[PDB]
DNA sequence: AAAAAAAA
DNA sequence: AAAAAAAA
DNA sequence: AAAAAAAA
């Protein structure tokens, strides 16, 4: 699977949802 | 009643598919639009070969396509689309000949030919809008293998050159990458990855997507976002009475296309590469919010921090 | 008692637009200036063709332009400008022939032709100043498609080659990038993105923007800055009684043109590439301040951190 | 009993400007020196053309300059300088002919021509020193357009080719960049952007800039530094009774002309020589240009 | 903070 | 926030 | 979230 969350509607892109924190 | 583009698309679909064309199924409309786009780009079998500047392999491919027999009447397309016996007449009449350019048609001065070319261009634009919407819709439950890093995800959707030519501001892929890398003119358009595109059942009817419409979660999300967009966009929906499968639209996201966060150096100040992350050192992206506009007003909703694909997968388990 | 620079522009606008030219609307003046800039650069239909070194595509485009029917009296140019029958005579007599160079005119010694060339050059300068102001004004709400990063935003505005030729110190774009990224002679002018340009309704009458004149927030912001400049500049304006979109200028920022923060190594000291950031390690960019020249005296105002475009969007 | 170096400059200034040349105003002296430099480099209107290897544009410019009418007596060069009728005679008799080389003059053995060439070289050196000082003085309040980064600021002043030829040690710019970015011979001089140059009013009289002489803050700052040098150098000047824009020099920084090193950054100090002795003064961290702008009001 | 040499 | 010169 | 230009 892919955990990317591209930047949209003024939000900041994420390279990996899990690692964020 | 309807603009020129929608009327042209409806007439063409009705002529080609007769009564087999369902006007209220998104998948059927998308399949019909894809078939029409193939027909109007001379990509189907039995149509003019592309040899102008084609390489030997491309020349062989196009010659094989030309030699191949064209589709016969009644041939199944997609799931529930059947070609009528009169599709050949429509293909011969309404499809401009290969290499036709609007300038040459205008120089000819034939009003009928000018209107034919205008209808063809509008049909290409509508079909490519439907193609982009279907790409988003598929991407909600089917991750693309070609998208591995944010650099690859930056160019979604990956559509052919015709799609980019028709809708440069919506279609991405290799050609959008080439255009961005290369020289930028005054006609350059940036890839609006999250521009709002109404569902095909709405696009053909011309009903602009707004608040209160009866739509499904997947189709709305494809309308306003795609698979890897943040999950907070799911807040733009709400299940209807008794759950079911079709809900209602409670709002729409803002800053769909317009979004610049630079602050250039001016009057003795130092430039900033991004207003958001600058802050003071706390790069917590989970604290960001998106402004959803609803009937009552605009509300800031905290970002979920998980992709739309992952949210849909988790809610389906 | 206006200078010849503005007198020429006013005469040209009057001759070409009759009474339809309104000298109180910024949009109308900008449209008239754009039309006159395209008329004095031989860009209108039916004018000479730029085929000195044109490529195949450019040669074809210029030939099509030459063959295309020229504008006729009564044509609508913009929203509130209508060309008069005299416009043909003005274009024939006041627009120098394509390729004319001031050196040859001066050498010939003809007073009339020298005056015509001087008037044409002054008109080009005024029109390009108005064009840059209009670009700033537009960018306050609709950013260019080419502005993605600070490297791209460093060359705003993106105006044509003739625009850069007329006003190299204000115009940016591709030609400013080409000049800066190349050999720089003694007569080299640095792009001043924040140079103060009065609104066209003030520019075409010689009025100099100052404290206490009635303007609009967008007007002042486009005069002293553009969309991506920090939002603290909004403090230069102040709404009047009842607002009504009309306020007053309460100040103007200092250090709009000359800003250098280098310290070369000298006398055993180490060089610094930027004074502000060096400090001790505290890189708080939101604690910076700008100097505003009020009626009383210079005051330091803390920066906001959000571009003018973003701030206007949020406060809309 | 001044050195011949300054005597030649004084004689030339007197012959070319008569009594209109004021030997006490820095701006007037700088303008006179610039005019004399451009006269001795064969750059004035009506002088010989530089067409040895000129390109098309340069050839045309030189031809136009030659054809252009030369300056005449009574012309205003600057703000307070007026040429005299003797300027033509001085130009004809003192300025060496274009392309003249000192080796040929020495070989000829003519004492008068050798003296003329030596005086011309000395005048060029003095005029270029004055020009460098004037460039520093100008940059103290109005920086150059080309100076954007330390890479660009490393080659100030951006003087012309003849300026670099006369004083390679002090002059910078494009030709100094070329010399540094290239092979270096034995007789190679390093650009000293902070070499001490007394103000022209002191230079033309041979006075050595020293502690206890009345000068302006801008005068001292342009003598010992330039616009982008650190502001700590302002400590070398002390206002007198009532200020009045005239003060006194209390010291001159050491290590001015040469240097080689082969919280803490702002804690660096500069050595200043005072009447009592050497002291160390902490740096300010801001350029002289920015400091003067901030203290202007 | 001297003597010699030597333009895009 | 002036005088001179000068297109992908 | 109009029109006219216009293939790896």
């Amino acid at each position: 699977s892919c955990f990317l969350v591209v930047a949209s509607h003024g939000l900041s892109a994420i390279a990996d949802s899990r690692i964020e924190g | 009643e309807l603009p020129r583009n929608l009327e042209v698309f409806n007439e063409a679909c009705g002529h080609v598919f007769g009564s087999s064309f369902n006007r209220e199924d998104n998948s059927v409309i998308s399949d019909a639009a894809a078939f029409l786009f193939k027909m109007h780009t001379h990509s189907l079998d039995g149509q003019e070969a592309k040899v102008l500047r084609a390489s030997e392999k491309k020349r062989e491919r196009e010659n094989a396509k030309k030699s191949r027999k064209a589709p016969e009447a009644g041939m199944r397309v997609g799931r529930s689309l059947i070609l009528t016996s009169r599709w050949t007449e429509y293909c011969a009449t309404c499809v401009p000949a290969l290499g036709s350019k609007m300038k040459v048609i205008k120089a000819s001065g034939d009003a009928a030919m000018i209107q034919m070319m205008k209808d063809h261009n509008s049909l290409l634009r509508v079909c490519v809008r439907i193609e982009v919407w279907k790409a988003r819709y598929v991407s909600l439950v089917a991750l693309d293998e070609r998208i591995q890093t944010l650099e690859d995800a930056q160019w979604f959707p990956y559509l052919s050159g015709d799609s980019y030519r028709a809708c440069p501001g919506l279609v991405g892929g290799y050609f959008a990458k080439k255009a961005a890398a290369g020289e930028r003119g005054k006609n350059y358009k940036k890839l609006n990855q999250t521009a709002i595109i109404p569902p095909p059942r709405f696009l053909i009817i011309g009903h602009r997507l707004q608040i209160g419409d009866q739509v499904t979660l997947r189709e709305l999300l494809a309308s306003i976002a795609w698979g890897l967009c943040d999950g907070v966009l799911a807040e733009c929906w709400s299940p209807s009475q008794g759950d079911g499968s079709i809900g209602v639209v409670v709002g729409l996201p803002l800053q769909a296309t317009g979004s610049c966060f630079l602050v250039v150096a001016s009057h003795g100040l130092s430039a900033i590469a991004d207003s958001r992350i600058e802050g003071t050192g706390n790069t917590n992206l989970l604290e960001e919010c998106i402004a959803i506009q609803k009937q009552d007003g605009v509300i800031k909703c905290k970002r979920s921090g998980k992709s739309l694909y992952h949210c849909l997968k988790e809610t389906a388990g």
